[PDB]
């Protein structure tokens, strides 16, 4: 064929370290002072952003 | 006296930080300081510190 | 409710608005 495959670029090797908050990484926002996880859940119809408490 | 945190984002073996709070335990006393509300016969207006939880 | 908050937090589907961005400031130095 002819196709041609253009490389662009998303993360550098020395920014690829595991001690860094990298872009894309996935977390989880916990809450220090009411000890809860920050959660996005289907209520009544609409999604609805909450602290969930166990 | 130790000084611990009040807040949970400092934990023990931690670096104190100007402008925070933290909480005075004596010793052996065992109990934070306190300011009381119980105010003072001699000077109105002023409280009082004692060792209590 | 405008209770003590002005706003309050939600989901939206698209991302390209200027509402969505947030800035991360430390709590220690």
């Amino acid at each position: 064929c002819n196709t041609s495959w253009k490389i662009n670029l998303f993360m550098q090797f020395r920014d690829h370290l595991e001690e860094v908050l990298k872009g894309g990484d996935v977390v989880r926002l916990f809450h220090a002072e009411q000890e809860k996880f920050l959660t996005c859940d289907e209520y009544k119809g609409k999604l609805q952003v909450f602290l969930r408490t166990t | 006296l130790f000084i611990q945190p009040f807040w949970k984002l400092r934990s023990n073996g931690d670096n104190v930080v100007v402008g925070d709070k933290v909480i005075l335990n004596p010793v052996n006393a065992g109990q934070p300081l306190h300011a009381s509300n119980y105010e003072l016969s001699d000077n109105a207006g002023c409280k009082e510190v004692n060792s209590v939880n | 409710s405008y209770e003590k908050i002005k706003y309050c937090l939600v989901a939206v589907p698209h991302g390209n608005d200027i509402a969505s961005l947030f800035e991360l400031d430390p709590t220690t130095l």
